[PDB]
């Protein structure tokens, strides 16, 4: 009896279900959207309390047979709050440092982007946008210089990045908010069920992508409400005409 | 609406 429960963004939970169908073991995995990369060990009912970096090598009945990563690479279930990020802000997701790096942007004045590390076809998940869980009132009461990285996540919560979090020598955990903004975009934001991050956003291809191209995605401020920072009204110029 | 994606 293995079951296999997917999450609307191609990520599963895989493993033997316990009395109450609940995944709950010392062998169950979350197993990213690449159908390869694992994090496996020991979850309760749903949760990730220690999962090993693994590579699912095959299925035979169904059952996943791992191979774990060296290192003694292990994450948990580690869900942001108003003002903690992570517990290990430096550690890596190990999907995403396998599929984007950080550079600087090939558009003028953008500072630092987000790039890919090999080619990629359309709708793949390529990055990870987790932040500090604030409210939409703190964030719209406050100038737009502490706005830059903010991103809506649903009706009562805003994922933000502050400072000092926005250098990747102090956060890098995760990288979508790295990615410059387009209107004419290579990528979106869609919404992600993440075994450390919990319900975050990521970044996702619209469309095959080379190696080494900038991600970008259309940040999507209103135009009529344009409520921007300048750099966007003037980009709004730009594209409209 | 001072964040992206609302
Ligand atoms: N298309 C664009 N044109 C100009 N600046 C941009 C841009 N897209 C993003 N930015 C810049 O990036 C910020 C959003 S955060 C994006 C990552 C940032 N470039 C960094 O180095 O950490 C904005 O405040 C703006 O300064």
């Amino acid at each position: 009896g293995v079951c296999w429960i997917y999450y609307p963004d191609g990520g599963s939970l895989v493993g033997e279900v316990n009395e109450d169908g609940e995944m709950t073991g010392e062998k169950i995995a979350y197993v990213y959207p690449d159908e390869r990369t694992a994090l496996y060990g020991k979850f309760i009912d749903g949760e990730m309390i220690e999962g090993k970096l693994a590579t699912l090598m095959s299925t035979e009945e169904g059952r996943p047979h791992f191979e774990l990563m060296p290192g003694n690479s292990v994450y948990h279930f580690d869900k942001s709050t108003s003002s903690c990020i992570s517990t290990n802000a430096l550690l890596p997701d190990p999907y995403e440092s396998e599929r984007v790096y950080v550079a600087e942007s090939l558009i003028s004045s953008a500072g630092e982007g987000l790039f890919s590390k090999v080619a990629v076809g359309p709708n793949t998940v390529m990055s990870f946008y987790n932040g500090v869980r604030i409210t939409h009132q703190e964030v719209d009461s406050r100038d737009w210089a502490l706005n830059g990285n903010t991103l809506s996540l649903d009706e009562e919560t805003v994922i933000d990045v502050p400072e000092p979090y926005n250098h990747v020598s102090k956060y890098c955990a995760s990288l979508g908010h790295k990615a410059n903004h387009s209107f004419t975009p290579n990528c979106i934001y869609d919404m992600f069920v993440h075994p450390r991050f919990g319900p975050i956003k990521c970044i996702r291809t619209l469309r095959a992508v080379e190696a080494d191209e900038e991600l970008t995605v259309a940040f999507g401020y209103d135009h009529s409400p344009p409520e921007a920072p300048e750099w966007y009204q003037v980009e709004l110029k730009a594209f409209q005409a | 609406s001072k964040s992206k994606d609302r």
